[PDB]
């Protein structure tokens, strides 16, 4: 059952580390890309995607853009982009960590 | 792309 890539972003939340929560879906599995203030985001140990383990009877995937120690330079606009052959989606939010 | 997942995550790629 093929279907379009989809995304949802939630308000940034502090859970010891900081997390921009997200869910994605799609079949086939989508390509993901983050933007920060409109620039393609290059993940490092200070800002990386972390997924929850997938549930067995599901294609939906959940996770965080995770920031273990954000600073003022991490404040701004975050966009998540998802694509597969049957659709393409984008979501953005503002995050203030300081 | 992904810092944690150089080979994707269950088919999801960066």
């Amino acid at each position: 059952v093929s279907f379009p890539a989809s995304v949802q972003l939630h308000t940034a939340v502090e859970m010891h580390h900081w997390c921009i929560p997200f869910s994605v879906d799609g079949q086939p599995a989508p390509s993901l890309r983050w933007l920060f203030n409109g620039s393609v985001l290059n993940e490092t140990s200070f800002i990386f995607t972390e997924f929850l383990e997938p549930a067995a009877n599901e294609t939906v995937r959940h996770g965080c853009l995770r920031l273990n120690q954000p600073t003022h330079v991490n404040n701004g606009n975050y966009t998540l982009l998802a694509a597969n052959p049957f659709g393409q989606a984008s979501a953005s939010i503002m995050a203030a960590f300081m | 792309g992904f810092f944690l997942y150089p080979h994707g995550f269950y088919g999801i790629v960066c």
